[PDB]
């Protein structure tokens, strides 16, 4: 099989071997080892042969696969590692290198397979195996086409081994104009064909022969014999026939406008209705012409033509051929002026290409199943509460969306998360950018799983770390600025709804663990809030769509969120020490998201990004807002207060058992905290200061971020040593962002003596390593483990430690590499 | 060199022209097109 790489050359024998060897496979009275074997070599070919030759091999699986049938099976595994392996071939613009990129035809035939199988998947009854089968496939299609690809050849109407049947014809009258029309266009084409010889160097003569370049019916029509014009008329009757089967209305409105002589009709063009009916005319073409294949083959007792698979999966060149018979045909009634009319939904959607872009489909499809998903999760709700019922109506529905949907929306929007985050002045993407309608879609999307999990974690069972991680990717995933600036009032209020929820939720726990309705609320946030809000906020935060988002009502819900949050963090409580690192992961999230400087209000009337500056003294009354800033929440310490106890905490050199709140919960927050409101505050860069600008909201300064990092160094180090200690990683991992901006003096002040005493522990554990080494046997078992907790626990605050210190000789290594410093060679010795 | 010092003076790297007497001589890609003789591998064209 490796050798078939690059075979270009020998591209149709190689195509012939891909038919013949899937032919075999689908083969019947075929041993179970020898179907095996057949696969195998199947799948052997299709792992090195180019993209571009599997052509052909797909325009049949898109026939073949969508019936999901047991021989579907092998197809879907092709499939699925066809497209893993060639993803970059069909997505990216650029294509994959050295192997091209992929052609329209090939992404209307990866569409038509994706939505082919979603359908059939969708409709039929739940099979362990299928189900474990198509998902990869419908996965890795959905990844190779590009989320904004359009297909040209769109039908509404979607119709539809093989059934050639045409239309009856025959059977429907045909009228006395299109008669008449007949006539006309059976000289026309007795012309154009006469115009074909012309070309071939053909003439007039007795009889039809290569060497004598001669026709002998070429005569004029006034002359050609009556059986010819039946012959030629009879095609045209069939045709006019077929369109009065589809009960399409043909009226001739308009008047109509040897030497071959044939009237040029390129000059008529076809509209986009025009074009439709020629496209369906060329369908029924081919379907008359393999109803005689069809024919032909049961004849013959065997076989399969080429060419028997349907007019849309053909090729456009192969379309082409027949299509100019069908186009030639409406074209010549335009110009005898028939208008024919059937009305099309096609029209109805017009050109839209933003609802023909695949992932606006994709997207629409998604939302028609959360309003399943609403459905048939509210009567599973009402069965479990009572009244308990078997029959399980949705069973099927459920299934799908469990086994199909979720891992299919988790793995589309994990691989198209920039498509949709990348916006027309700034794209994050390798190309393309979401459209407005799909961002709010996105959006709904997120608003509506969420609804649906709210409180029913328990109901999912199973699948709730599943869906769980499907809001994860879809919060990432999510914009919500532009959704915010230009969106519908619905999704704009699904958002703010499912905020508002998030706050009342957490109020509800906080006010619970402060002491079956209880323990569903405080295991649905635990599970899904929590984790699902603190990715929504680290998302805004990190995009800085926090200005825009977190305002009026969101800014009212996210007041509440953070301190109710920090009122739980006063309380003590095995629980409340249980939930403290989720807590407070998510209060700092909350910090870094806020475009309002809570911690310190008396500046709040320059920031613009708030609640009270934006809504009027008479607005926010109607609303349940305190008259005062200082009033929405009065909890929450000041940030000057805040950093005058944190100081004395670590003065004081208090262990983490006296002040678990304070590490835990405040800590992060002002980790969060510092950084951005520096950023906007005074000492900042000045790219507004030419202009006018107001006084900042904000009187954080690059003091108070190193005198936190001075306090938590403090912290740690009065904590060095303890049995366990857990929270020092995490509030490493917090801390680090506020390293960056850490004064010069701080390597003496702080890191030399602290690197100091962990060098003395080193050494003194070193040294009782050694002495156990000189002791033996059950001296050197005993005290073995107790050397190796004492180095765990040294490996501890090492990691603990660290992490700051590489942070900060980062910045300064340049300065002290510049100019000599005998603080940074101290540090090197230690 | 301004950041030769902050890195790659210690790490042992060492200028490219640092003991060279003279300027490095530099050559450009000129735009002006030129016959020439029609290379005996081209991919596409062939002279017989």
């Amino acid at each position: 099989a490796p050798l078939f790489a690059g075979t270009e050359h020998r591209a149709i024998m190689v195509d012939s071997m891909l038919h013949t060897v899937y032919r075999l496979s689908r083969g019947r009275s075929l041993t179970k080892a020898q179907r095996d074997v057949i696969e195998d070599c199947l799948m052997a070919l299709c792992r090195y042969i180019r993209p571009s030759m599997l052509q052909h091999l797909l325009r049949r699986l898109v026939f073949d696969v969508p019936i999901l049938n047991e021989f579907a099976k092998m197809p879907l595994k092709l499939l699925t590692n066809h497209y893993e392996r060639c993803w970059k071939y069909y997505c990216l613009p650029t294509g994959w290198a050295n192997f091209g990129v992929t052609s329209e035809e090939e992404l209307h035939l990866t569409r038509k397979l994706f939505w082919g199988i979603f359908d059939s998947l969708a409709h039929k009854k739940y099979d362990q195996e299928l189900y474990r089968i198509a998902m990869p496939c419908l996965c890795a299609i959905a990844g190779a086409l590009p989320p904004d690809y359009v297909d040209a050849s769109y039908s509404s109407k979607t119709e539809k081994n093989f059934d050639p049947r045409p239309v009856e014809t025959l059977n429907v009258i045909i009228p006395e104009k299109l008669d008449s029309f007949i006539n006309k266009f059976a000289e026309y084409t007795h012309e154009k064909w006469a115009f074909d010889k012309i070309q071939n160097n053909w003439s007039y003569g007795e009889n039809i022969d290569e060497e004598l370049k001669t026709h002998p019916m070429l005569r004029p029509y006034k002359t050609f014999s009556e059986k010819d014009k039946e012959i030629y008329r009879w095609p045209i009757k069939e045709s006019l026939k077929a369109m009065i089967a589809w009960e399409w209305t043909v009226e001739k409105a308009r008047e109509g406008e040897y030497n071959p002589q044939p009237p040029d009709l390129s000059v008529v063009t076809l509209s986009r209705e025009l074009q439709a009916m020629a496209e369906q005319l060329a369908e029924n073409y081919h379907n008359t012409w393999g109803r005689k294949k069809k024919q032909e083959l049961e004849a013959k007792g065997g076989g399969s033509h080429p060419l028997l698979v349907p007019y849309d999966t053909l090729t456009a060149k192969e379309k082409a051929r027949d299509r100019e018979k069908a186009q030639e045909l409406l074209k010549f009634l335009q110009m005898n002026g028939y208008a024919v009319t059937r009305g099309l939904k096609d029209m109805e959607l017009d050109t839209s290409s933003i609802e023909k872009r695949f992932a606006f489909g994709f997207l629409q499809q998604l939302l028609r199943w959360m309003d399943i998903s609403q459905e048939f999760i509210a009567h599973l709700e009402a069965v479990v509460s009572s009244g308990r019922v078997e029959k399980s109506p949705h069973e099927q529905e459920i299934k799908f969306f469990a086994k199909i949907l979720l891992p299919l929306i988790n793995q589309y929007f994990t691989n198209h998360c920039l498509y949709f985050l990348s916006t027309p002045a700034k794209v994050l993407g390798s190309g393309g950018h979401a459209s407005n309608k799909e961002k709010e879609m996105i959006t709904s999307l997120f608003c509506k799983l969420a609804a649906l999990v709210r409180h029913r974690v328990s109901l999912f069972g199973t699948d709730a770390p599943a869906v769980v991680n499907c809001l994860h990717i879809l919060a990432r995933s999510l914009d919500a600025r532009t959704v915010m600036k230009s969106g519908p009032e619905i999704v704009k209020a699904g958002l703010r709804s499912f905020f508002e929820s998030a706050s009342e939720d957490i109020e509800k726990m906080v006010e619970n663990l402060r002491l079956k309705g209880v323990g569903q609320n405080l295991t649905y946030t635990t599970v899904a809030l929590l984790p699902v809000l603190t990715t929504l906020f680290q998302h805004i935060a990190q995009h800085q769509f926090g200005d825009d988002v977190i305002l009026d009502d969101v800014q009212v819900s996210c007041y509440r969120t953070l301190c109710s949050i920090y009122s739980l963090g006063t309380t003590r409580n095995p629980y409340v020490e249980k939930l403290r690192p989720a807590l407070g992961e998510c209060l700092a999230r909350l910090a870094a998201a806020m475009p309002v400087a809570f911690l310190e209000p008396e500046l709040n009337e320059y920031n613009a990004c708030s609640v009270y500056t934006t809504k009027s003294p008479r607005e926010r009354a109607i609303l349940g807002l305190p008259n005062s800033v200082e009033e929405m929440c009065p909890d929450i310490p000041v940030l000057e207060r805040l950093m005058a106890e944190i100081g004395g905490l670590a003065e004081s050199g208090a262990r983490y058992t006296e002040m678990p709140h304070v590490i835990e919960i405040t800590l992060p927050m002002l980790c969060s905290y510092l950084p951005r409101w520096w950023e906007r505050g005074p000492e900042a860069p000045p790219p507004a200061l030419p202009a006018g600008a107001p006084p900042p909201c904000t009187a954080v300064t690059s003091d108070h971020l190193n005198s936190l990092l001075g306090n938590i160094l403090r912290i740690i180090v009065n904590n060095l040593g303890i049995d366990e200690a857990s929270w020092m990683k995490r509030l490493a991992v917090f801390a680090q962002p506020i390293v960056s901006r850490a004064r010069p003096e701080l390597l003496r002040s702080h890191f030399i003596p602290t690197i100091g005493r962990l060098r003395k522990r080193a050494g003194k554990v070193v040294a009782e390593e050694e002495q156990l080494r000189l002791e033996a046997k059950a001296e050197a078992e005993e005290g073995e483990l107790l050397v190796r907790d004492e180095f765990s626990v040294l490996c501890r605050d090492l990691y603990a430690l660290y992490p700051l210190l590489i942070r900060y000789v980062d910045n300064n290594r340049a300065h002290w590499l510049t100019e000599p410093n005998p603080n940074a060679e101290e540090l090197f010795r230690m | 060199l301004r950041f030769f010092a902050i890195c790659g003076l210690q790490e042992g790297f060492e200028p490219f022209a640092i003991n060279m007497q003279r300027p490095v001589t530099t050559w450009f890609s000129k735009s002006l097109p030129q016959f020439e003789p029609v290379p005996l591998e081209h991919p596409h064209y062939e002279v017989a």
